[PDB]
RNA sequence: AUUCUAUGAUUAGUGUGAACGAAAAUAGAGCAGCCUAUUAAAAUAAGUAAAAUGGCUUUAAAGCUGUUUGAAUAUUGUGGG
RNA sequence: CUGAAAAUUUCCAGUGUAAAAGGUAAUCGAUAAGAUAUAAUUGAAACACCUUUAUUUUUCUAUCGUAUUAUUAAACCUUAAAUUAAGGAACAAUUGUUAGAAGACAGUUUAUGCGGGGCACAGGCCCCAUAAAGAGUAAAUGGGUGUGUCUAAAA
RNA sequence: CAGUCGCGUAAGCGGGGCAUAGGAUCACAAGAUACAAAAAGGAAAGAUCUUGGAUUUUUGGAAAAGCUACGCUAGGGAUAA
RNA sequence: GGCUGAGUAGCUCAAAGUAGAGCAUAGUAAUGUCUGUGUUCGAUCCACAGCUCAGCCACCA
């Protein structure tokens, strides 16, 4: 009977976000031995958008190829790969900034009636858990440092 | 109710405007008027 | 799909940092290699559980060492793992050539360099336990101990599964009771039409 | 939601001098309704008001106030 | 105040605070003299 | 390009430098005609192009 | 040490003074696009025009 | 410090209007400071300051106030204006 | 849409109750077999598994609200020097706030013009005549179906 | 007169309509100006310019129904029988 | 001035995998989603803009 014009927006005050390097440490372990060429990351970005508004149907040419890439908003979220398993944090980092900017550039390019603002950024693999992403990049643990490997 | 008072806003973003009346059952107004701020004739368009 | 839903589903899958198989390997080790078959036959179930249960716990505390796997379809293939234990007293050799994982045996065990001495460990028709202990005692490494917060993580999710299984059967008893009831209603409609 | 709401009292802080069932153990500090404390507990000497002076003598601070334990059992 | 300071801070009025200024500085406490050139 | 790219900042009131609105107006062109209304092309040139496109 | 005019303090500036450079730039931008706006308005025509401020 | 008179002032300001109407300051009359008050009184002030609401006063501040709520601890910058 | 556990998404065809998209070719089977999935078939769309979202439904929890019941188990109220008494009872009552509401009561308005006043009608503006060859010129004087508009110019 | 636009070969013409028929302040609202800013930096609320909404129709601009034969006062042959 | 809810057979009313049943019209038959523009395989349905509107606050200076 009741109806709302918005997508459910949960409270993030108690969320546990991870830095990009701290996250890959968790993911690279679950993908031990998996073919890096057949295991790629993925990002789901929840947007504070209204159901009535339009949708995004633009394309993006990332710096490094993962397969021009195509992305589309289906329901208050946008899902697309961002890098293979063998991607180093330096390469994977900019590979994400190019995706968020192309979005925020298309949002501002859109109408001002309901500017769709981002709420959270998730990161997962083809066999990994969905973990939240923090704006930070470096690991919180002082013992670990940027390390690249298979 | 048949005639409304409209405001033609300057497209030079100078804040000057001209006010004219026109029937509701008509198209918006658009004119080439003189802007006293920049002292040049620019294009004025209806506010709404 | 609330934030706490995704949060509990994650923190439970974060047992990678736990007691079972986690340990801080020494800097003497350089890299690891393993090769086993796809299926579980002719003594091949041991390595599989070692790959899905304890092996991931090493890369968390040892994210610098490359641990690669080479699967194959030959079920009789030798399920053996090599450990490049010797790094030449940490001489830091230039071991640039090294393969990558695969699924058809395309990345076999390469020959070690001059400053590397591998350590063979066979595993066939043997349990992961005997295979695990053989890895730690041989590759001398200190086992990390969990913190009290980790004990709560195990205790919390453990008590959670009690509530879950208590609900899995409960909701199951309402659906089957309905399925049965809905089927009973349909039978009456079909029977009534026959009359 | 609004920028101003109806002002409400949260209760009075008291330290139980006995061990009342269904609220808390002895020497338990929490915020209880003024009615129960004023009419039932204080006359029967079941609790005492935790005035700022009382906090000093007992050595505790205002950051020691607990919550009511409805599940408490004797 | 701002106005009273700026008045006696400029050399045009021979303000007694003008000595605190540099040759390139402006009397105003908020505005600055822009730079000429192409860049 | 040089004219439209120039910015003359003139001393005004309260030690403020800004571009005068009238100078901003003369950037597009000199006064006398409204820029944009003048026809850029010539009818004769348009006739020559029409024949060229037909010849080819 | 009073606000603004005190030692180490900086004058905030009036609102019309803070947005003075951001105001003349908007006016300058609109004039540069004036010839292209009148060309698209004299070609499209007064009736077929559909772009209006909001 | 308080009090009395004049100027400030048919001013600031308020109010649709009619009208109402300060203070600083200045001059004069008086002059006195204190808590051990020259008559016997503080262990330095909490339901208090303040807020919302209904009113008074009023220039929207400050001040008074019924109802419902409700702080902090000294220039080493605490509290009021 | 307070959150948590669990579950649910049927046009024909389709192995069958396909929620949607994105990623993937292996996943499960303690060592012996086979079940899933991919393939192929069907369809607009093809499935395991890992993710992020959508719809709906239970219990728990949070909130709000109604109805009822109990209460020297010292709220309050009533009789009562006024009590471990009797009864009512979270009502009533009082305070503050809010809405509705009796000329019951109070203040004030209800005008002026007009061949006396009452009833009635009347109040600004435009054209013509009366108006006496400059201009002006009255009357509850004569004419008028007069007037509170229209109008961006183009297909 | 200055500014800068249209038409015209040109002279020149254009500050709405062949002429004669509908309102202010105040308050409010939308733009500009950069004046002042109650210690100071800002701001609020003000000031100037442009513009809009009025049977403000008692239209130089009050939010407004009656009876008195129970009647009262001040005046008026300036008024009726 | 400002938001909100509605529009389908001639007339009534219904209903994202449909347009139904009455009455009217000629026992037997036929009758339609305000309009344009979008999304999704597909829209009475979701969305956007108008048209008609009604309803509720506000200007009434
Ligand atoms: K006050
Ligand atoms: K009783
Ligand atoms: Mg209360
Ligand atoms: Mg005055
Ligand atoms: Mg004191
Ligand atoms: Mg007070
Ligand atoms: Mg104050
Ligand atoms: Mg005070
Ligand atoms: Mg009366
Ligand atoms: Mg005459
Ligand atoms: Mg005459
Ligand atoms: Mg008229
Ligand atoms: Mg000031
Ligand atoms: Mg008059
Ligand atoms: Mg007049
Ligand atoms: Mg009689």
């Amino acid at each position: 009977k009741k109806q709302y014009k918005f997508f459910k927006s949960w409270d993030l005050t108690g969320q546990q976000q991870f830095s990009l390097c701290d996250a890959m440490r968790y993911l690279r372990a679950v993908e031990v031995g998996q073919p890096p060429l057949s295991v790629k990351y993925e990002v789901h970005v929840k947007l504070r958008t209204k159901k009535n508004g339009p949708v995004v149907r633009d394309r993006v040419r990332l710096p490094t190829p993962v397969k021009m890439d195509e992305y589309r908003e289906r329901n208050g979220v946008v899902r697309m790969a961002v890098g293979q398993l063998g991607f180093t944090p330096k390469q994977l980092a900019e590979n994400i900034r190019v995706f968020m900017a192309k979005i925020k550039s298309d949002i501002g390019k859109l109408d001002d009636t309901t500017p769709k603002m981002v709420e959270e950024v998730v990161l997962s693999t083809t066999h990994g858990p969905g973990m939240s992403l923090n704006a930070e990049f470096a690991p919180t643990d002082d013992k670990i440092k940027p390390e690249d490997l298979e | 109710s048949r005639i409304i008072n409209v405001r033609l806003i300057s497209m030079a973003m100078t804040g000057y405007f001209y006010t004219f009346t026109r029937p509701r059952t008509s198209l918006p107004m658009s004119m080439l008027k003189y802007d006293p701020i920049v002292r040049r004739k620019v294009l004025f368009l209806e506010q709404k | 799909v609330g934030v706490i839903r995704r949060l509990n589903v994650v923190r439970e899958l974060l047992n990678i940092r736990a007691g079972p198989g986690a340990a801080l390997l020494p800097k003497e080790v350089t890299k690891v290699h393993m090769q086993f078959a796809h299926r579980i036959e002719e003594g091949h179930m041991g390595p599989r559980k070692f790959w899905r249960e304890n092996l991931p716990k090493l890369k968390y505390w040892n994210p610098a060492v490359p641990m690669v796997i080479n699967r194959t379809t030959d079920q009789k293939g030798p399920a053996v793992m090599t450990i490049y234990f010797r790094d030449d007293k940490d001489a830091k050799p230039s071991s640039t050539p090294f393969p990558t994982s695969s699924a058809d045996g395309s990345s076999p065990a390469p020959k070690p360099a001059q400053g590397e001495r591998i350590v063979t460990i066979d595993m066939k028709n043997r349990n992961s336990s005997v295979i695990l202990k053989e890895f730690l005692d041989k590759t001398g490494a200190v086992a990390v101990q969990p913190t009290a917060k980790d004990e709560e993580e195990f205790r919390e999710f453990e008590d959670l599964h009690r509530r879950s299984e208590i609900d899995r059967e409960r909701i199951r008893k309402m659906n089957d009771a309905k399925k049965r009831e809905k089927a009973m209603l349909a039978k009456a409609m079909s029977d009534a039409q026959s009359i | 939601a609004s920028h101003r709401m109806r002002l409400q009292d949260q209760g009075v802080v008291v330290r139980l001098l006995e061990d009342i069932p269904k609220f808390g153990r002895k020497h338990a500090i929490f915020r209880i309704e003024r009615g129960r404390m004023r009419n039932e507990w204080f006359p029967k000497n079941k609790a005492e008001y935790m005035t700022p002076a009382r906090f000093q003598e007992l050595g505790l601070t205002r950051d020691a106030i607990g919550e009511v334990d409805r599940s408490f059992v004797i | 105040s701002r106005w009273d300071i700026e008045y006696y801070r400029d050399p045009a009025h021979r303000g007694y605070l003008s000595h605190q200024l540099a040759p390139g500085e402006s009397p105003s406490l908020y505005f600055k003299v822009p730079t000429g050139g192409e860049k | 390009l040089a004219r439209r790219g120039t910015r003359v900042l003139r001393l005004m009131n309260n030690y403020s430098y800004r571009e005068t609105n009238w100078e901003i107006g003369r950037l597009i062109g000199d006064p006398g005609s409204v820029p944009g209304t003048e026809k850029v092309g010539s009818r004769k040139a348009k006739f020559r192009a029409r024949r060229r496109r037909r010849n080819t | 040490r009073v606000k603004g005019t005190g030692v180490g303090e900086k004058v905030k500036g009036h609102k019309h003074e803070r947005t003075l450079v951001a105001k003349m730039e908007k006016r300058r931008e609109a004039m540069l696009a004036m010839p292209d706006l009148i060309r698209e308005w004299k070609k499209v025509g007064k009736r077929n025009w559909t772009k209006f401020p909001k």
